[PDB]
């Protein structure tokens, strides 16, 4: 039966360890995920949370007809 | 038999007295015993002599299996998943292997109580302080840690139960 049906315990006890060490680098990409969302939230100097401002290519640099401005 | 230890599970020497009849009257029990003896046990005998024999002729070996060492929770660190479950996975070994031990006393004890008749108290009391001091181990290493036990439960009592002694020690020393 063991022959036939099944295999050595060394395979189980490898792929659990290769499945525990998946799951383990996911949660700690995911809590890391998390502080960096959170901090770039509250800075807004990451790539995300980047709201749009007025573009400066909309100014008009020439004379204006009043010499001030 | 040849098949367990005699060390592992010990006898008495088997001390038996001689039959010293006193008395012309043919004792009934002798008879039956080679009846039983000439009608059964030789066809028994005989069965296991051709089974032998069969087994004889197609032999093979089964090996028991030996399992290396490796590092234990104390020396694990705290997020390393793998060592952790190298560890849990020893203790687990560790802990079934100390059930069996406990079982070996507790069948020593048993054996100690059925043999010795009448004065089972005072003859295998030995039986007795071995099965307490193996059971008193036991119950400090695995008494309270209930279900869902893990190597890291029974490292956290152990090391409150060395911090307490520690406290009675030094405590002690101030008297
Ligand atoms: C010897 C006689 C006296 C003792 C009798 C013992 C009785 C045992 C037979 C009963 C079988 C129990 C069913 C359990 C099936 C397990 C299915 C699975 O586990 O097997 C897989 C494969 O299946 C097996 O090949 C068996 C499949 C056969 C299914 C059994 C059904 C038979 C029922 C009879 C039906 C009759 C129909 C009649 C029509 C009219 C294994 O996966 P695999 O990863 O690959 O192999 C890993 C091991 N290796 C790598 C070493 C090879």
């Amino acid at each position: 039966i063991a022959r036939t049906f099944y295999d050595g315990p060394e395979k189980n006890y490898e792929k659990t360890m290769a499945i525990l060490q998946i799951e383990a680098e996911k949660a700690e990409l995911r809590l890391k995920e998390l502080e960096v969302r959170r901090l770039m939230r509250a800075r807004g100097d990451g790539p995300w949370y980047q709201y749009p401002t007025i573009d400066k290519a909309l100014i008009d640099h020439s004379p204006k007809t009043t010499p001030d401005n | 038999p040849d098949s367990w230890d005699k060390d592992v599970y010990p006898e008495p020497p088997r001390r038996t007295p001689a039959p010293a009849p006193q008395t012309s009257l043919p004792n009934p029990v002798t008879y039956l015993t080679k009846i039983f003896d000439l009608l059964v046990d030789r066809p028994v005998t005989l069965a296991r002599e051709f089974i032998e024999q069969q087994h004889a002729k197609n032999r093979y070996y089964y090996y028991h299996r030996e399992f290396r060492r490796v590092p234990d929770i104390t020396e694990c660190e705290e997020k390393d998943i793998l060592c952790m479950f190298e560890a849990e996975m020893q203790w687990r070994r560790d802990y079934k292997v100390d059930q069996e031990i406990v079982n070996i006393i507790q069948e020593r004890l048993k054996a100690c109580q059925q043999r010795e008749g009448e004065s089972y108290r005072q003859n295998c009391a030995k039986e007795l302080e071995q099965f307490t001091q193996v059971s008193k181990a036991f119950q400090d290493r695995y008494s309270d840690l209930g279900a869902h036990y893990s190597a890291r439960k029974c490292l956290a009592k152990q090391k409150q139960r060395m911090l307490a002694e520690r406290k009675a020690a030094k405590e002690a020393a101030a008297a």
